[PDB]
């Protein structure tokens, strides 16, 4: 908005703004290690205690 | 040469030359006994003329 | 995922299934730690990479 002056200066008419705003993208990730024993074993059945 | 030479004896020069960018980039083993055996105040703080 | 060979295979193990499942190898890879200024990220997935042998010892980049 405005505000209208007595004097004889230049009238800022109605004025629009307009302004973006754009994304960031992150990432993440780790890593492990498992022995193949463990994932061999977990399939077989177990016979002795 | 030997006019070299002697500048760099009496300036004090080549020095601390072992290890050159910083620590972090070195894997391991990096021993660097040369340049110094241990700080009492610390980092040492480059001044320059 | 929890596969006992080396390619991941369906229901989870239970069978053995495709003893090497119609010849499938997975891939290796290598990882570079490359200063960022030497490459420039523009470079397509596809470009075939060179290294470098380094003449300096226990580097890391």
């Amino acid at each position: 908005p405005t505000i209208a002056h007595g004097d004889g200066r230049r009238p800022s008419k109605q004025r629009t703004f307009i302004v973006v705003k754009n994304c960031h993208k992150h990432h993440i990730s780790t890593e492990m290690e498992l022995s193949m024993l463990d994932l061999e074993i977990l399939h077989s059945i177990p016979e002795t205690p | 040469q030997q006019v070299n030479d002697y500048i760099k004896a009496k300036v004090g020069a080549q020095r601390n030359g072992t290890l050159l960018r910083d620590p972090r980039t070195y894997l391991a083993g990096m021993t660097n006994v040369n340049g110094a055996p241990g700080l009492c105040h610390g980092q040492q703080a480059t001044c320059e003329i | 995922l929890l596969a006992p060979g080396e390619v991941a295979v369906a229901g989870g193990g239970s069978g053995g299934g495709s003893f090497s499942w119609s010849g499938w190898r997975p891939p290796v890879f290598g990882d570079f730690l490359i200063h960022a200024s030497s490459f420039n990220n523009a470079e397509a997935t596809g470009t075939p990479l060179f290294q470098f042998k380094q003449s300096d010892p226990f580097s890391g980049v």
